């Protein structure tokens, strides 16, 4: 990931009053993914074949 | 409903058919040998001089 100028100027403090940048800002990368999976009902059980 | 909850049964399990990872096959890497060469200095021989 490439961040941004904005991104840049707003990390470092110093801005005026009502900008939101007043104080340093600090970031976070969350990244989240989404995936398939089987379950197996049998002998009135349960569980992942593959796990 | 012939469905009690009490039975502590917990069956016998599920059988892990396959693992979600592939386990890599690393390179076997062994190390020295019987002529691993080591310093015995038995002889030391004697080259005579041919001319």
């Amino acid at each position: 990931v490439t961040m941004s100028p904005e991104s840049v100027v707003a990390a470092a403090g110093g801005g005026n009053n009502n900008s939101g940048y007043n104080e340093p800002q600090r970031f976070a990368l969350v990244v989240i993914a989404v995936n398939h999976n089987v379950i197996r009902i049998m002998n009135g059980s349960m569980g992942f074949p593959i796990l | 409903g012939a469905n009690p909850f009490r039975p502590p049964l917990a069956h016998q399990g599920l059988s892990k058919a396959h693992v979600v990872k592939t386990a890599v096959s690393v390179a076997n890497r062994s190390a020295g040998a019987e002529p691993f060469v080591t310093r015995n200095d038995p002889r030391a021989l004697a080259m005579e001089l041919a001319n």
